[PDB]
RNA sequence: AUACAGUGAAACUGCGAAUGGCUCAUUAAAUCAGUUAUCGUUUAUUUGAUAGUUACAUGGUAUAACUGUGGUAA
RNA sequence: GAUGAUUCAUAAUAACUUUUCGAAUCGCAUGGCCUUGUGCUGGCGAUGGUUCAUUCAAAUUUCUGCCCUAUCAACUUUCGAUGGUAGGAUAGUGGCCUACCAUGGUUUCAACGGGUCGGGUCCGGAGAGGGAGCCUGAGAAACGGCUACCACAUCCAAGGAAGGCAGCAGGCGCGCAAAUUACCCAAUCCUAAUUCAGGGAGGUAGUGACAAUAAAUAACGAUACAGGGCCCAUUCGGGUCUUGUAAUUGGAAUGAGUACAAUGUAAAUACCUUAACGAGGAACAAUUGGAGGGCAAGUCUGGUGCCAG
């Protein structure tokens, strides 16, 4: 039944409208703002123990 | 009623419209209840999608049984949506071990129940079965698995670590998922977790070029039979082009021509070959040969030949007849097809070994050439048209540069064809690309111009450096580029490489990584990469911990193998290390980089050069120098390789001694495995000598049993390598004993001696010394003859071969490129020396 | 209730499930209606009769239910 | 001893047995004695057991018993027919079956053949995937179970797994039509370690112009206003007198119903009884069939106006 709600999911127009320690971790993780790639960009890796920090590969 | 985040419906709809697959990772105990809803969003998106669902689990399903009859009975002793789904939809349940069964079938979905047990092969094996617009779900329900994710998000550096497996593959996966644009990480409440890369997904506008380039081609060739009918069967532009190229070779009629078809699995090679075979039939080619490791694999090829026959108007039982095998082993596989249209034309299967039959061959099709030994395929390359198909990263397949190594061997006119587009889904599907980064499957070695400008580094200047595994696999952009480079060097050098090894090098603790870097003066480019695994008493503690877990991890092959052959308890105690793999770039092969590295490797564990763990709930240097880390105390160095003259030549020059040779040749290579040892200075060495003599005595007797295929020169080499082992021993304790007169009497009767003298006098015929040659070869190569009797390499090879490998003399003439008469002449010269030697004893 | 004594899931024993119900295809002494015998027979059960020819109590030659470890899609 | 009649009953001797049986059981009570030991001796039941008889039955078996028949005169003997002997088996008699022997057995008084569920709701007879072989039990060749087979068909991860009611209701068989997949074991009976468990045995209720029995849908007055009403007769005409309302109006009776109840019943419906309400269009509005009229600025048709159909 497309128009009718089957199970607990109903779609109208283009919108789908459904029925429904870790929880501290999900909500905190839900609040994360910057991406992983953005986190990597600021970080440079010391190739050599005493060498310069290389940030971006050419 | 809760509204779903617009990201989830948008991405799924986008993938369906673009026929691109997507990834969802659901975290939560109730995650299973979300799986029903997610699928319904597909079927709403498109009804043409495949409905079959793949379910993979390790041992147990999550709270339900796949037996309907039980499920009713369990209910007996209104439904939730979850069981409604398990009822109506077609779900195929899979144990992680039995991933081979799933390689052929297609599924709208794959569900990965257990994240911790995920493996590279299993992950690669499941996803490619998913169709364009399909979805991949990974169920991250374990509480610990949740813990790692949370640590990863707060900081990308600090690694959560529980109380020996580092399991490093599991988190690089996590970070890689964050990179994927079509991956979404979600909870059991459908909240989009921002760790995903699919953060700014927007719904694409409502609605491919390849189909246009494929469609247009078909009408243009429609009138050109037999091409039009055959090209119609093609599914992709590349597939059509490959078929056209095959037709071009068929038209050229040049019998010195070879066509190489290279593609990944599922790209439709067999269809291209099967169609091309049908093309040769209509063209007029009479004798068709097809060869493969087994005829069972050729079922798809033969099926697609007949569909081409259907396209060409050929009809079964009038134009052509099909013959199937009578042997139970091939399971009634099709062996021969006899065609009667306009003349007698024959398609027949042959075993790769029976190359003698190909003298009359006008074309042979070699399917899955990666699986046949290199000696066999070169014999199969005769004066006729050759079609060759080799899989890259499909089934076991072979290393990429082996496919190349065949190419430089071809460098006989050769034509190269590559099929890149898949026939199952849209090109450039993100998951396959995202797979490709993670497993580094398509990494390609790149010639470095900077090497040429400053020249190839002389080996002495190159210095070996230890590599920190934690920092490699941190998924840092610099670290990854090093991973691809070393992995590029990995996959190239050695014969075969499975996808699981990536997990092995990373997580297993005993494995250590060494790389021969160029002298320092940009990301350094490895010249040689060395991976060592510590086996001995050091590994016992880990093994006992595995025993405590109940799940014995890995195996000490060599403490085991040596134990079985010689039953020496000391070796099991002796700590040591084994070089799993020496990788040197083939183009810089023969410059001695590898020999330099092992020499430095030899020195490092000898102590001549005498915490970096990531934080456990900023990263250490990528590579560490030999001095900076203390070596473990080692007694010996061991190696694994199949007996090849180049490798065995490589090893012997580096002072290793053989200890065992496998009688049974490995089926996949056709090669016999070797274990070859070397004792480090300052550590006891007598036990090596005891085995090397035994292996020598073992090897000499086993020359004919299974090694008779080996060349005499190759045989002579390994005894020489074994003989070097006693030279290592300056001690005079263990020694050969010269033959006593009594022993000579027992082995040969007086009548035996008299006839031998006749030969030294030329009075008696060769065949009448059939029997005594083997013992004589046993006696001489046992060194029983002593200093008195000596021979050059060729004579030793001749005597070894007749006596111990047991050929006729004429066979030796061809191997040594010596005409038969002289081979008799040198042999008689050999005979006279010992006919003399026995006399002085008398 | 210092053997238990109460009822009592489960299990082992004992009894019963050839009664009752339903349709009419068949077969012209075939069943059948009356009639006769069983000195030519078997018969749970009922009822009445009926067996003087280590023991202050033998064994597991015994296990169910039950406890616990597993396999299987089942 | 018994019968009309016994190799019947019963008794005895000699052996025989893969050969029995002759309480290693339970509940309730704790009396009478004394030799105080928990010493001896003990009351009522239950479940068991040999044989006989009785009862419940079964199995064979004797004689008799309404269709047309010769255009059905021969029928068995053609894998026992008739009989005898011995054996096997049966619960036993028995060509029931086996080994030898004899050549018979029915029939013109109708054998043999042909045509056309039984008797009186009751008593009997028969049958429930196909066929073959076994299984327990007092009673089965079991509507139960097992083996192999012949087909049908269900599932699977494809390695296997398992499957057989017109009895009760509810269905299909037309494209055209019909009672509920209802309630209870309270009754009467039946089975059990049994008062107490059960029984689609049965009972209760549900539907309906197939049939059958009884009867509502009104009963009683008053007033006003008019002179025709009715019968016979082909004909003309004749005969008879309190009638008509298509008029108004009054007070009583009560059923369907609706229902406080009680009763009824396993419970419940229904019946019966019974508070309150419940009638003038008593609109609280039964039908079915048949015989005639008459009417238009209406319509159609044939004509010898104005007619006729």
């Amino acid at each position: 039944a497309p128009m009718s709600d089957v199970g607990g999911v109903l779609m109208d127009k283009d919108a789908v409208y459904i029925d429904i320690e870790g929880e501290k971790l999900m909500t905190g993780l839900q609040s994360v703002e910057q991406s992983i790639a953005e986190k990597f960009d600021g970080v440079g890796l010391q190739l050599f123990s005493n060498g310069t920090e290389l940030h971006e590969v050419a | 009623k809760k509204a779903i985040d617009s990201r989830i419906p948008s991405l799924i709809r986008n993938g369906v419209q673009t026929k691109q697959r997507s990834i969802f990772v659901i975290v939560g105990d109730r995650a299973r209840n979300q799986l029903p809803n997610l699928h319904y969003l597909m079927m709403s998106a498109d009804l043409k999608m495949n409905k079959s669902v793949l379910w993979a689990y390790k041992k147990k399903l999550l709270g339900f049984t796949s037996h309907r009859k039980k499920r009713e009975n369990k209910i007996k002793k209104e439904m939730d949506p979850f069981e409604s789904f398990i009822s109506n939809q077609n779900i195929r349940y899979v144990y992680y071990k039995e991933s081979e069964k799933i390689l052929g079938n297609t599924y709208g979905m794959c569900i990965l129940q257990d994240f911790e047990a995920l493996t590279p092969n299993l992950l690669a094996r499941t996803i490619e079965t998913v169709e364009g617009g399909g979805i991949v779900v990974i169920l991250l329900k374990s509480m610990s698995s949740l813990k790692q994710l949370y640590t990863m998000t707060m900081d990308v550096h600090a690694r959560y670590r529980t109380e020996d497996v580092v399991a490093r593959f599991n988190e690089r996966f996590i970070l890689s998922l964050g990179s994927n644009p079509n991956c979404l990480v979600v909870d059991d409440e459908l909240n989009v977790l921002p760790l995903s890369g699919a953060k700014n997904v927007k719904p694409l506008p409502p609605k491919p070029p390849k189909q246009l380039e494929l469609q247009e081609l078909k009408e243009s060739l429609e009138d050109v039979q037999p091409a039009g009918s055959l090209v119609s069967l093609s599914k992709t532009v590349n597939q059509a082009h490959a078929i056209l190229s095959f037709i071009d070779a068929i038209s050229e009629k040049t019998l010195n021509f070879t066509v190489a078809l290279t593609a990944g699995r599922g790209r439709g090679k067999s269809a291209a070959l099967g169609i091309s075979i049908a093309a040769a039939v209509s063209h007029g080619y009479s004798n068709i040969f097809v060869t493969s490791p087994s005829p069972e694999n050729l079922k798809t090829l033969f099926e697609f030949i007949f569909k081409g026959f259907d396209a060409l108007g050929y009809q079964e039982h009038i134009d052509y007849d099909i013959i199937q095998s009578t042997n139970p082993d091939f399971n009634k596989a099709i062996v021969r097809v006899d065609i009667k249209r306009d003349h007698r034309q024959t398609i027949q299967y042959i075993v790769p070994q029976d190359h003698q039959v190909l003298g009359q061959a006008e074309l042979v099709v070699i399917d899955e050439a990666a699986a046949i030994p290199l000696p066999i395929v070169k014999n199969l390359l005769g004066p006729y048209l050759v079609f060759m198909a080799s899989t890259i990263n499909g089934y076991e397949g072979t290393g990429r540069s082996l496919s190349l190594k065949l190419i430089q061997q071809l460098r006989r006119q050769l034509r190269e064809i590559s099929l890149d587009e898949p026939i199952r889904y849209a090109p450039g599907d993100p998951i396959e690309k995202w797979l490709n980064k993670l497993l580094c499957l398509d990494v390609t070695l790149i010639k470095n111009p900077r090497f040429a400008t400053r020249g190839t580094p002389h080996p002495s200047q190159c210095n070996l450096f230890v590599v920190n595994r934690d920092t490699l696999f941190s998924y840092h952009p610099v670290s990854e580029n090093f991973l691809e480079k070393m992995m590029a060097l990995y996959v190239s050098s050695h014969y075969k490489n499975s996808p699981n090894d990536l997990q092995l090098m990373s997580d297993a603790p005993a494995h250590k990584l060494f790389v021969l870097l160029p002298p320092i003066d940009r990301i350094p480019d490895p010249l040689c990469v060395i991976q060592i695994a510590l086996e001995g008493e050091i590994s016992k503690e880990s093994v006992r911990n595995s025993l405590s877990r109940g799940q014995r991890a890995g195996g000490d092959l060599i403490p085991w193998l040596i134990s079985q052959q010689f039953q020496d308890e000391e070796f099991a105690s002796l700590s040591g290390a084994r070089i799993v793999r020496i990788a040197t770039n083939p183009e810089y092969a023969s410059m001695g980089y590898g020999s330099r590295a092992i020499e430095l490797l030899r020195d490092y564990f000898e102590g001549k050069f005498t915490d970096y763990s990531i934080k456990r709930v900023t990263l250490p240097p990528l590579l560490l120098k030999l001095s900076e880390q203390p070596p473990h105390y080692l007694h010996y160095l061991g190696v694994s390789y199949g007996l090849t003259q180049s490798l065995h030549k490589f090893w012997k020059n580096n002072s290793f001694v053989p200890v065992y040779l496998r009688q049974t040749a490995n089926d996949l290579t056709g090669e016999h495995t070797c274990v070859m040892l070397n004792v480090l200075e300052g550590r006891e060495s007598n036990w090596l000598v005891e085995f090397a003599k035994d292996f020598r005595k073992r090897f000499l007797s086993l020359l004919s049993y299974d090694f008779h295929k080996f060349t005499a020169v190759q045989a002579l080499s390994v005894i020489e390598s074994s003989k070097k082992a006693q030279d290592l021993s300056d001690d005079e304790k263990h020694d050969n004993k010269e033959l006593t007169r009594t022993h000579l009497d027992d082995i040969f009767s007086p009548f035996d001696l008299k006839r031998l003298d006749s030969y030294s006098n030329n009075l008696l015929d060769y065949h009448v010394i059939g029997d005594m040659i083997p013992m004589l070869a046993l006696l001489y190569f046992g060194d029983k003859m002593g200093d008195s009797v000596k021979l050059s390499s060729v004579q030793s090879a001749i005597l070894l071969a007749i006596g111990l490998q047991r050929k006729n003399i004429d066979t030796i003439a061809k191997e040594l490129n010596l005409p038969s008469n002289q081979t008799i002449a040198m042999f008689a010269k050999i005979m006279r020396k010992m006919s003399q030697y026995f006399r002085q004893l008398l």
